[PDB]
């Protein structure tokens, strides 16, 4: 019977493979569009980057303090 | 000695005792079929249709085969636009032999 067990429907998806033909859908850059920083290998912006504008976590003021008694 | 009749949206001119291929019909391969929609009957003397479909003309035909037509390959290709598509088609057909043509 070892060649009769099957998984539940919807348990597997087979993943996404990029750049494998036209009919496969996401080929020819595999869904990352045309030129640009995001299209490059290893490209992208770090967390909180807004394109040069002051990030939200920098526009706002830090407040409060940590209490050691709260951890005990 | 030939008649004109309308079967599958397209008219056919068939002589006595000849096989004609026409669109698929809901008839088994070993049963006779009737075509009372006779457009024109021709003989030594000529008879036309004052009203369409003559008056009493019928055609007796026997089904022979219910095969599929030759494969046709459909190719859609957009130049430079990263779009190609392939498809195949086999049209169903019915072979029928005309057994008798009335007056």
């Amino acid at each position: 019977r070892l060649n009769t067990l099957s998984p539940a429907e919807g348990s597997k998806k087979a993943g996404k493979r990029l750049g494998r033909g036209i009919g496969s859908g996401l080929g020819k850059t595999g869904g990352r569009g045309h030129k640009g920083q995001k299209s490059r290998s290893g490209g992208g912006v770090r967390r909180g980057f807004e394109g040069g504008q002051m990030p939200l976590y920098r526009r706002l003021p830090k407040f409060g303090f940590t209490s050691r008694k709260a951890a005990i | 000695m030939y008649a004109v009749f309308q079967s599958g949206g397209k008219q056919h001119r068939v002589s006595e005792g000849q096989t004609v291929r026409l669109e698929k019909l809901d008839i088994a391969t070993g049963e006779t079929v009737e075509f009372a929609e006779v457009l024109m009957i021709a003989n030594g003397e000529e008879v036309k249709i004052g009203v369409p479909f003559v008056d009493g003309g019928v055609i007796k035909a026997e089904v022979v085969a219910h095969g599929r037509g030759e494969k046709v390959k459909i190719v859609k290709f957009r130049r430079r636009k990263h779009y190609r598509k392939q498809q195949g088609h086999r049209q169903w057909f019915t072979d029928v032999k005309i057994t008798g043509i009335s007056a």
